[PDB]
């Protein structure tokens, strides 16, 4: 009498996950204002001190 | 099969494969430029600037 038995089982599970995110914002500005009143022109020559 | 003498035979085969791929890309951009200029030669010391 003879009876042989064999059993083999394999099991594999791999998982990979990757995520990347980037956000950027920039704001640079300038404002200016001048309220002028009056202008003068100094005489160049024949000047008193 | 078995006749005058006995003969034994056994075979088994099983294979399984599973592949996976996932990709996602997102991008967003916005730009706005607003400039205001005002020149007034009114003729008032204060009110022209005001
Ligand atoms: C024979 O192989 C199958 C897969 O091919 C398996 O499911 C079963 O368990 C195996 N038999 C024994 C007794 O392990
Ligand atoms: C093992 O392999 C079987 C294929 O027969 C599959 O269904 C099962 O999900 C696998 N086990 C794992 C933990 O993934």
């Amino acid at each position: 009498k003879g009876s042989f038995r064999f059993s083999y089982s394999k099991n594999e599970t791999y998982q990979l996950f990757l995520s990347y995110s980037s956000k950027k914002e920039k704001m640079f500005l300038h404002v200016k204002g001048e309220i002028h009143l009056g202008r003068f022109v100094m005489r160049n020559r024949d000047v008193v001190l | 099969y078995e006749d005058k003498i006995n003969v034994g035979g056994g075979l088994s085969g099983d294979h399984c494969k599973k592949f996976g791929g996932g990709k996602t890309e997102r991008a967003r951009k916005a730009m706005a430029v607003e400039d205001i200029i005002s020149r007034v030669r009114g003729g008032s010391s204060g009110w022209s600037g005001g």
